[PDB]
């Protein structure tokens, strides 16, 4: 996740270490429990050289293909239901950082709603370096502010 | 002036593992995994045969 | 004595069956551990932002969890947000003055 601003001193894009590494660890830890490895052995039950009886060489496929069925449509699933929350994961904190900052210039405010910022006046980038801080502040001239 | 607005802490709670984290300190917790059996057969409602 | 290679057969069966289970078991779980925390903080959203479109036009806002106003007023404000039965329209008309 990032940022990008525009002001009088210049613009370029910007980045943020707070929520980003929330969100590479989430992934991290829905990776460490999925790339994991499964703790027990599976032996060899049906041959490969030489002649598994009929009937449960049969069983054994119809098992096997049931058990395939079964973690293929679950791998299938799984990933589809770990995407579709990764996803989830991935904009859920668009709302985590977007609304943050929403609720500290909230008096100065109109909105657009673009993914961005409005304001009353112009202030240099010591105010946008602490957006990124968590560590901005309003109270000095709200008396100037219902004059704007 | 304000209130505020917040939810329930347990001092000393239990720790799951959810779907992209080890060990995350939860208020409560169930147990899907009974290991504590009856060691004996309970078996009212039936007519058993030792 | 059960038979040594259908006894092989029904560990591979059952073993995998297990595992078919114990991932489910870890999947499920894990799956309703995020979902319950999903929805543990779910209705954080719906408590919080329904006291939020209430006290509107009163408002800045600081971001902890909690409450802003322009006034000072009794108990029988704050037992009222739970009765989810606040009204404000009384003295906007001074509120532009504050
Ligand atoms: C079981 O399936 C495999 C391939 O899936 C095949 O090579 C083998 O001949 C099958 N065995 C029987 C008894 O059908
Ligand atoms: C932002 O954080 C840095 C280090 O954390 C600090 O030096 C700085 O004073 C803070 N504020 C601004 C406005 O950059
Ligand atoms: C947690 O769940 C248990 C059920 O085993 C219940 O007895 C208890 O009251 C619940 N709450 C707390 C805070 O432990
Ligand atoms: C099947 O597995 C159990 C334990 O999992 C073991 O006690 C038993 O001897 C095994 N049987 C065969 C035929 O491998
Ligand atoms: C809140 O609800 C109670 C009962 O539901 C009621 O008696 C009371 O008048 C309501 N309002 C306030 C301000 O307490």
């Amino acid at each position: 996740y990032g940022f990008r601003h525009q002001n009088a001193q210049g613009e370029g894009t910007a980045a943020d270490y707070k929520s980003t590494q929330s969100a590479i660890d989430q992934i991290t830890g829905k990776l460490n429990r999925l790339i994991a490895k499964t703790n027990q052995q599976f032996k060899l039950i049906d041959n490969e050289f030489n002649e598994v009886e009929k009937q449960i060489g049969n069983v054994i496929n119809w098992t096997r293909d049931s058990i395939t069925e079964v973690w293929s449509y679950n791998a299938e699933l799984l990933v589809a239901m770990e995407n579709q929350h990764t996803i989830d994961l991935a904009d859920s904190e668009m709302d985590k950082l977007y609304e943050r900052v929403k609720r500290q210039l909230r008096e100065n405010a109109e909105e657009d709603g673009t993914g961005c910022f409005e304001i009353f006046h112009k202030c240099d980038d010591d105010c946008m370096a602490s957006i990124r801080n968590n560590t901005y502040d309003h109270r000095k001239y709200r008396e100037e502010a219902m004059q704007n | 002036d304000k209130i505020c607005l917040g939810h329930h802490a347990v001092s000393n709670g239990t720790k799951v593992n959810t779907l992209t984290e080890r060990g995350v300190e939860v208020v409560n917790a169930t147990e899907t995994v009974e290991r504590t059996n009856t060691p004996r057969i309970c078996s009212k409602g039936k007519r058993t045969v030792d």
